[PDB]
């Protein structure tokens, strides 16, 4: 992705504040709970019964600062997304949980997530998408 | 197809939301103008810069028809009607683009109600943009 | 919505086809696993080879509930129940596998009945497909 | 887009038959009158009332044979679409349009337009949407 250097900077600063033992856990359980049929993509997880249940299973937490983890690859990356995602469904899962993502970086950071702010970051998790669906 | 429960948690929503909901649509179409930019083509005629007084009117218009579809919930097609044939008949808005602008809208709530943004309420939030979409596209 | 003339059309269209419905439902499944494979996941226990008797068998299955959905277009929502609750509910389709199956339906008319499928019919089948879409998806 | 050699056997050998002059105009015609809101897309092109009156407009057809020609220029570079396609929209659109092209294949080729022929063009019309939509 072309991010200019203010975008770059919107993004950096307010990624330095992420929880990232949390935040990915969070996306990835608002995932399986707003879009259901995301749930049989992960079989192994066990009990995903209900919002409560999905939001506190070990693994959803755990493959969340993977998730996370991907994302801070690719932000130093945004040059060649490809050769760093070399290593996964409908490209359209990934935009979803791109997009859970954002919700999820809206609701932890507040007014601080201005619309300026998520325009620069809709640009990094479509880049990573798409990387991801190649 | 709305369950109780979904109608029970936006109807919630709505409630916290208060009289910023005119304020929270203006923000919710800034949002989708600088995210996707394709959309502002819609908006040829608007000034699209922070603050516009046109992006604050209609920023209330759609809050004012979202209302009014949350107030009819069981009845949104014929609640709809008129904006349904507006958008997809004389404006031919692209279908993907009530997915931009229902993201958005989502965002703008998480950003100012964290308490009432839990995953089952944004679970409803999303169903509900989502049955609003399909009306306001059924007039191709 | 489906308008008076998109129903003629549906209907015409499954006039021409005939009792070949059948067969054209296996061959549309056939052109759905070829060209988007991620669909075959959803048919672990099936056979998908050529000739498989289970895809001639389920092709078939569809092929009759598309038939039902035609002859109660004013009321798929009722008709189609049972097979919405499977669809979301039991099997968690992935929503935009139905646009995939859809395509591949449209294909194989397409390949079988040249003077039918005109513009108009053409654009009649899509409706009446994303319609079935709609109810197949609505119970997640 | 990695075609295997039997698949490129598929696309080439039914390519070559295609009436170059036709072709194009019916799918970029049938994706007018198919979704509406794409009509918007081209203000100039005048007539858009009817399905008779889409398929019926030289503007349709002239740009047809452009949309054709991409199409040859991609099957003939799948190595690099990108650097082919250096010159439009959201991405859905290119994958609409490339799957009603698919549909004037079958309707035009019958029996000939084979499920694994399909599938083959619908790996070709997959990268071009994608290679346009960058
Ligand atoms: C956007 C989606 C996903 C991302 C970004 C992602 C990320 C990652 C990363 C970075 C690793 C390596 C971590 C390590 O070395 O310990 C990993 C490993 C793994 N993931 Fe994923 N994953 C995703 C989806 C999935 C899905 C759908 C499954 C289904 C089971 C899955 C299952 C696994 C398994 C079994 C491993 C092996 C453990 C390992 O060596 O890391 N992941 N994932
Ligand atoms: C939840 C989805 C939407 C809702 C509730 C909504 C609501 C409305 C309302 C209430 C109006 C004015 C009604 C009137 O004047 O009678 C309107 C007009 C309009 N809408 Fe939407 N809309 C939605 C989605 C969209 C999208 C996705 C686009 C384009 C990306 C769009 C573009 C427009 C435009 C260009 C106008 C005319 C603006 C003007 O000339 O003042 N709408 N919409
Ligand atoms: C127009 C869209 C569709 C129609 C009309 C349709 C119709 C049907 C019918 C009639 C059945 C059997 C009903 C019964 O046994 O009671 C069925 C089952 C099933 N469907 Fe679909 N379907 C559609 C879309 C899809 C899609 C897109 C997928 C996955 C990509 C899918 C996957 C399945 C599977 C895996 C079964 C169970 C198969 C078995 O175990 O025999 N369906 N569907
Ligand atoms: C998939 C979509 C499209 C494809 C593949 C395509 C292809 C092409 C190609 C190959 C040319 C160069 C032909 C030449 O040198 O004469 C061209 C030119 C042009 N096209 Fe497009 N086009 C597409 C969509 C559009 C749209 C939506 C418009 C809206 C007006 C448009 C308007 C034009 C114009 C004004 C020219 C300038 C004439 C020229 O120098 O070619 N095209 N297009
Ligand atoms: O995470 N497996 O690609
Ligand atoms: O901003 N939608 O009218
Ligand atoms: O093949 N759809 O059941
Ligand atoms: O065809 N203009 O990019």
């Amino acid at each position: 992705v072309h991010l200019t250097p203010e975008e770059k900077s919107a993004v950096t600063a307010l990624w330095g504040k992420v929880n990232v033992d949390e935040v990915g856990g969070e996306a990835l359980g608002r995932l399986l709970v707003v879009y259901p049929w995301t749930q049989r993509f992960f079989e192994s997880f066990g009990d995903l019964s209900t919002p409560d249940a999905v939001m506190g299973n070990p693994k959803v937490k755990a493959h969340g600062k993977k998730v996370l983890g991907a994302f801070s690859d690719g932000l130093a990356h945004l040059d060649n997304l490809k050769g760093t995602f070399a290593t996964h469904v409908d490209p359209e899962n990934f935009r979803l949980l791109g997009n859970v993502l954002v919700c999820v970086l809206a609701h932890h950071f507040g007014k601080e997530f201005t619309p300026p702010v998520q325009a620069a970051y809709q640009k990094v998790v479509a880049g990573v998408a798409n990387a991801l669906a190649h | 197809v709305l369950s109780p429960a979904d109608k029970t948690n936006v109807k919630a929503a709505w409630g916290k939301v208060g009289a910023h909901a005119g304020e929270y649509g203006a923000e919710a179409l800034e949002r989708m103008f600088l995210s996707f930019p394709t959309t502002k083509t819609y908006f040829p005629h608007f000034d699209l810069s922070h603050g516009s007084a046109q992006v604050k009117g209609h920023g209330k218009k759609v809050a004012d028809a979202l209302t009014n579809a949350v107030a009819h919930v069981d009845d949104m097609p014929n609640a709809l009607s008129a904006l349904s044939d507006l958008h997809a008949h004389k404006l031919r808005v692209d279908p993907v683009n009530f997915k931009l602008l229902s993201h958005c809208l989502l965002v703008t709530l998480a950003a100012h109600l964290p308490a009432e943004f839990t995953p089952a309420v944004h679970a409803s939030l999303d169903k509900f943009l989502a049955s609003v979409s399909t009306v306001l596209t059924s007039k191709y």
